[PDB]
């Protein structure tokens, strides 16, 4: 019913 | 100006339905890919030398890998799910349709509008295949979740004799044939 | 193997344009409008099946964005080498007189996601009817993209797809006719 979606991870700066 | 593009790729492989699934979380830059995550191994893993601080640092947090190792199923296994019955379960049967093709003209036989990909296309003469004289585009993907492919037959026509263009798709349970009587 | 799901996002400087879509086996089953910020199904009949909060995917650009500027400046800005396309124009059946038909401008192997396509009839910019896919994805990550254009078939036309992209010197035109 709900496609869910995979996060990015967040690369430090 | 110079571009810059950064792309992420988030797979589901899929074998035997959700029985074996594994998930692949890719980062690329300008087309280089530098690190991963593989759910086979449970850690990121830096693809090229690029990619071994971003590795580094996000294996350090467990609550990050532990979200990402659940993957497989939070993610792989709720999508297959959701979207199988009609993609998975998707199954569209070919029209096809024999015509001449420019003294003498070779039979065509398209085969369109179908999906999936999979399909076999065979040739027959009055009622044995003529197995090796046979040329195709090979399969056509249309963007669109259809395929077709044109199959002609190098066979030149003689007046009397009767040749069939044979289809096998996941569609149909016996092939689906069309006659072309020369 | 038998059926992969792929989740395609990307983001491109200085364009500052992104995009996001889900393939299965080659097939795009939705894309995100980023502009709108609204969800896109490939299909009419797919939007009665499932749900997706489009949201989610401008967060994950945002992200993608964040990671842009930070890797190319790791890289020494580099900038990402083009790649020009091979352009293919077919109908999607056989063509025959009274019956309307489609014409397909398949876009192929290029890098980076950017391209100018125009349907010209008989010289004349075709923009009636005319109806497009997002950048695809492809296993050695280049990209793929669909035009299409609804016609019936004439003895009378000609059709030229024509397709611009920085890996060409200049446009490419891909000719046919009935
Ligand atoms: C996986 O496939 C095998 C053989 O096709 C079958 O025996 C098994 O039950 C499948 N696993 C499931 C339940 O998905
Ligand atoms: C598309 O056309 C515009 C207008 O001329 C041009 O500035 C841009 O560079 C073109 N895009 C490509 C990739 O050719």
């Amino acid at each position: 019913q709900v496609i869910i979606l995979n996060h990015p991870g967040q690369i430090s700066a | 100006r110079p571009r810059f593009l950064e792309l992420l790729k988030s797979e589901c492989h899929f074998f035997n339905g959700t029985e074996r699934v594994r998930f692949l979380e890719r980062y690329f830059h300008n087309q280089e890919e530098f690190v991963r995550f593989d759910s086979d191994v449970g850690e990121y893993r830096a693809v090229t030398e690029l990619g071994r601080p971003v590795a580094e640092s996000w294996n350090s947090q467990k609550d990050l890998l532990e979200q990402k190792r659940g993957q497989v199923d939070n993610y792989c296994r709720h999508n297959y799910g959701v979207v199988e019955s009609f993609t998975v379960q998707r199954r569209v049967h070919p029209q096809v349709t024999v015509y001449p093709a420019k003294h003498h003209n070779l039979l065509v036989c398209s085969v369109s509008g179908f999906y999936p990909g999979s399909i076999e296309v065979r040739w027959f003469r009055n009622g044995q295949e003529e197995k090796t004289g046979v040329v195709s585009t090979g399969l056509i993907h249309n963007g669109d979740w259809t395929f077709q492919t044109l199959v002609m037959l190098e066979t030149v026509p003689r007046s009397g004799e009767v040749y069939t263009c044979q289809v096998e798709h996941p569609s149909v349970t016996s092939p689906l044939t069309v006659e072309w009587r020369a | 193997e038998e059926h992969v799901i792929i989740q395609a996002e990307f983001y491109l400087n200085p364009d500052q344009s992104g995009e996001f879509m889900f393939d299965f086996d080659g097939d795009e089953i939705f894309h995100v409008d980023m502009a709108k910020k609204e969800t896109v199904w490939r299909l009419e009949e797919f939007g009665r099946f499932a749900s997706f909060e489009a949201q989610g995917a401008l967060a994950n650009i945002a992200v993608d964005k964040a990671n842009l500027e930070i890797m190319t400046k790791r890289s020494n800005y580099t900038p990402i080498t083009n790649v020009p396309p091979e352009v293919t124009v077919l109908t999607n059946s056989p063509v025959e007189l009274r019956e309307p038909n489609v014409l397909i401008c398949f876009i192929d192997k290029f890098t980076p996601p950017v391209v100018n396509v125009t349907w010209l009839r008989n010289g004349k910019p075709v923009t009636t009817g005319v109806s497009e896919t997002v950048f695809l994805p492809r296993e050695d990550h280049l990209f793929r993209k669909f035009h299409y254009l609804p016609f019936l078939p004439s003895t009378e036309d000609v059709y030229d797809c024509r397709v611009e992209h920085w890996g060409l010197d200049e446009p490419l035109l891909k000719h046919w006719e009935f």
